[PDB]
């Protein structure tokens, strides 16, 4: 197994859509690595178009639950929830290759049922929206108001621009 | 499930 | 054509779910009858399980837009939007056959897209909800509050109870 | 059209399953016949396997709403809601051909969603069960207890049995 | 035909989604009515959720093209292209019943193929967006900038609010 | 196998929908663990949207059936049956990561068949609701009556709110 | 119409599968001819592979309910319910063209659900089975046991053999 | 109607596949024509790829049941049951246009169920095979052995060949 | 393997629906455990919604065909055949966790084909129904008529109620 | 494994459509080889019809991110993204077998939604178009305007032609 | 429904 | 809808 | 389309 | 197959 | 089955 | 119907996609209109997104086959083949409403089968491309080269632009 | 693994349709085997109906890329691309078992989109057609002229004939 | 059923 | 295509 | 068929 | 998304 | 694409 080998080097790969299944996998690997060495850094390579918010939050929280520094490296793309995780990497250790694209935008979902339920789900999607914008703001040095405006719609960035925006620290030239 |  | 001969007797039949197509038909018939004699009463028989709100609002406003009194008669059932229309008949002329069932409830719907669009559709549906609860409040003589409490979930009633409630003025024995 | 010709002889046909579409046709023909002559009897031939309860109730109420005596004649079969209606015909004029099969049973349905909604629908479906059992008792002369016991499951019987049961008056030889 | 008789009193009904089939019908009715009498007013009642943009434009240009003043009356709802049409009515004759809902929003579409084609399609939709917003501004009295701001996402409003916005002239209260 | 490795450290991951196959696996792990060492603590990390009630109940009872303490840690989310299981953890050892979202709501389901079967199925789901609602009450300190009201519709809360509410003991932010 | 001219000669065509729909049509035509002249014979041409039993019983009961003698002519084929109806024609007037095929067999059906329900349905199917054999025996002169054995499985016959069996009276040479 | 004006010339068109529906339409036409004039010849144009056997036999026995001669004209093609009907035309009046193709073959079918039922269906189809071969033989002048051999598989023929075979009398070349 | 491990502890888990596959696996495991040690108790944990009757009987007989005592423990739920098996447990070794639910009811199934076949199937189902009610009576201490009365329709009960009913011996509270 | 053995030879095979799964596999393999030896060349044999752009770029960036030279060998075909990667190989070490075919063209895609989103998506795809053309010019030695003219539509060339063009260095014959 |  |  |  |  |  | 009334005024409406049936409808009307008066003008209102080339060509040729002048008026839109037909209107009589859109582009198509077949179909499609390109230049005045350059990809333009380009003569107002 | 074992004897089986997936496999096995021993011959058994041309060419070029002679043995059949590969085996080592069939034909394919694209695709397939014909003319001794003529349509032949034709050298009998 |  |  |  |  |  090629991945199991790279894991031995503390390299974790998050590729594709983010969901509970994928999240459990990345959680298990993070927890496993800390068990192996709670000090050594961890390299989380990210190439994702995004995914389920709660699922993404489970990885973000684990990243800060374990002792090791989880460095993030964007290859290919880090969009929406993928960009979110990239930004959450250990401070000063959020990287990207030169041709990766990074995109951020507001949450998406659906509500079906009685007026009361749609309202409840709507308020919940909004709360999740404010939460992500809040962290995205703290992770980038942007104001909450600015993040809300920029994620209103799909906001695409090159690696250089995402670095200048504050989502990552260095573009590995 | 709300997504981004 | 039975329906046309019945139309000559000022009888209009609204049966089935309510949607724009059925609504335009009902509106067309009401406008026709006023053009034929804006003085005589119109009998609107309703056996409906409910339907699209704006579709129902078109019928409600036309009934008040034309000059003749539009008497409503519930046969079989008047549920949700159907019950709304039933209660909107000219005062004193809202009827029901003895074994009809009347049911009132809050609106149902769906929202899909960005959190911002879900919020917009959620507010709009709640707007429709507040609108129908108060019209139902004024049509029955009860406080909007008690109506809101009653339509939270499906509220079924016998023809007699619908009369006690204030949706119809009489049950034809 | 041959059905229109029969309607001229005040002969209405109810064939197949009962739903709102079917009910509105029957109701429309009953209202038409009364407008044509609110004194002459009407012949409602019934061959039906049953259908939507509120749909049947509207036909039944319309039968007692108009002035004419609506005689019922069962051909082929009158089952569940079909039998119910058959038994609702003018007293002394409920008929059946000799090989017709009559059958009565409790309502059937389905509920889905939150426990709260499932309960509301279940209570409503029970309201209808009791309403039909009571009306069947009144129509046949049997006690509510006897009807409740006999309709627990499908109860098939011949015209002669149905007449002796009280659901119809006479069996045409 | 009920609709045919109403057309004789110069009333055309626009219900449901707007497309090439519906539009050619509305155009044909308008051309016809002008031939019948190019001086009398025409009453175009609208209850539409919106539709294909070029289609709605054919109706629009046909409205200005013909000599008769085409009055618009909103019943049920006038959303998007439906609302656009309600505002294109003759000045002083753009009406609405008390409970209709009006909504305006930017265009929606799809693009597939090579980047070259996508950019061409995108430019054209943006062109249709400019054209639509422009006419909406001219019809309501709002600035171009205001319309662009309010149509970015669904903008719902009651009849009275649509009046204050400049979309209609009066609400048949 | 990454998960088998974490199992050796007494870590059990319950991620995704809850059902019999999943419950079967969770129960299997718990039994194995206590057999491995009936005195050491067990960590049940939960990231679930909910699921089959009886399936969740099997996990809950097993949690208390075995001798070792079962600590629950919410990551991502614990909704409905997931929030239920999280709250069932050994008192004092119920945790959540800082950005998790907890939600509780009443049971959902369906009934098909005769009126009699529906009432039966309806009572059973009302039984499960009361059963689940009561254990939720016991676990959080809320009164049965309060839980019933709070879970009438989707009730979402943050990790902190979940602590103040009584579902978890503390947040490892 | 072509069928209308033939009906004018009191010729009724029963072609294809027998169901409530087909039955109401035939019954409707038979009641019609009766009103036109209760003494002039009727010619019921049969080319059917069979169908729903109760639907067939409606036709059969009607044939004897009316005054005119209903002659039956088999062209193509008269199978199962079709053969049944053909044999129910007025004595002496049951015919068949020289190359028709007549088939008789026991009822076919289905039943699903609880043991109790399946049992009830099974008994009713058997009742219909005994009912048709009795009549087949009566119309043909054969014994009940002979009919019961011969129809246990598909029993095909030529027009001449159907005649020698008692199902028809003559073959138009 | 086009086909209707032609029927006024005693011209009937059998086009497409043969089934009960079509056979019913053709028989109704032959009966009608006989009703209009039982002496004048009838022209039955045939362009069929074949069809159900009992269905074709109904048309066949009808052609002989009525008094007027039924001349057959093959255009396009007369395959299988089509070729059979073509050959059944009144002697000396079986025609074909110069480029029509004629094809004959043994019957095709299917059977499912217990071995007993499958044997019963096999013998019946074989009976229908023997029956058509002999009739085909009577019509062409060929021995039953010759027809049996030639129809084992698809046997195509030009109009000229079909004439020499005895299936038709003359080619309107 | 988690299940191979528990099996080493003579633990067998019957999760989910019962059918031949599942029964084959369970049966094979019981034989294995007996061959392993015919003296030691076997723990059969049951969490099933039921399933194929013969499949379940298959398990029932094996449980009594091997020498080891087969103890049954209900976790989650034991419904229908699942409850049947739970009650077939060894004398005094039938347990249940505190929040499990127990359900018993009559057999469900289907039959199609000839009247003769439906009757045969119907009888075989009633046979299975009687066989099972009788064994439930024997296992619980309830009279046969009582079991037939209670399983006529779904009969849900708590673990405690199940003990009192006699289906289990103790509740591991 | 066969590929596992080849990997020991520093041989990697990129075959078929390029997407995230395939991209991660190749990325993982290049990282692996880097760890196994950052000095020796790596052989990336390419036989691809193309694929997702961000996916392809991650591979490209990884090829320059690791220390060893990544030699590219085209087999079968290298189209679009596949040809792009080919051209990216270590200068002087981009090969192709004599009958391989190489193809280059602009990006293809799709966009759906509001005019606002369609434009954004259009802009991003055009950004990816300019990005690739730029690199394609740099790798081949052609001018941006030449690359742009040539990739307007599919541009197929032979291995020898790809060398003439600058995409590869040598055709291994 | 039952059929023949 | 409920039926009979 | 919201419904009632 | 008959089930329970 | 009943779910939450 | 309405369309029929307009035809009386010599107004032919071409609405929707262009295929054969639609083509034969428009051709029949143009022939019909010439039969009524080969002298008076004909008004062909066009609102089409395009369609089958040979279909559209039959309409064009028919327009020049009849003696009366066929004037074209673009309403809504005239895309591709729709634009072709619009431009083929009699000189000086090609019009457009103020907000119509006109688009022209090369043909689209498909080809399957052997290489030889693909080539034949490809050449036939290039033939059709050259035919339309040259006729389009003739109709507008543009050089064949300019039309080919402009139709490479979708070329959208407003009414004014269409006039400047030469596709239409005048834009009404 | 059976195949892995035979591979150890330098036996490679190409079975089924040829595509990128199958191609990459055959290629890996080829490369692997030459890595094992660049001197020893390889046995490529072929039983294919053909496939993707470039997929084939990658195998063909690899066969000549490595040092070992790749002996070809046809078993079952070698059609189109499969026949191509068979003939590409090392001179004097192209074999076939007694009853294998060999078939050759021109390329098959498809093209959709703009006339421009269809022409580019067409020319490309024609290029591949000529490439196939030429390499086929070279491997067999036939002239390009014979190949072009013989592959215009499916050209089937026995192993013997394929030997006379020059596609293979000997029939291993 | 049987067809020709 | 485009719609409002 | 070829379209425009 | 975008493909090449 | 192209196949043989």
């Amino acid at each position: 197994d090629i991945y199991s080998r790279l894991l031995k080097d503390r390299i974790v790969l998050l590729s594709g859509e983010i969901n509970d299944s994928v999240a459990s996998s990345i959680v298990a690997q993070l927890l496993f690595l800390e068990a192996e060495d709670p000090e050594k850094d961890i390299g989380l390579y990210i190439n994702s178009p995004g995914g389920v918010i709660t699922s993404g939050l489970s990885i973000y929280d684990t990243m800060n639950f374990i002792r090791p520094d989880v460095s993030t490296i964007c290859i290919g793309q880090a969009a929406a929830m993928g960009a979110f995780l990239l930004s959450c990497g250990a401070k000063g250790k959020r990287f990207s290759l030169p041709h990766s694209r990074i995109m951020i935008h507001q949450p998406l979902g659906g509500a079906q049922g009685q007026a009361s339920d749609i309202e409840i789900i709507s308020n919940e999607i909004l709360r999740l929206k404010g939460l992500m914008n809040s962290i995205l703001a703290q992770n980038s040095g942007q104001s909450l108001e600015q993040i809300a405006k920029d994620t209103d719609r799909d906001f695409y960035m090159s690696a250089k621009e995402a670095k200048e925006y504050g989502l990552i620290d260095k573009v590995l030239q | 499930a709300a997504a981004a």
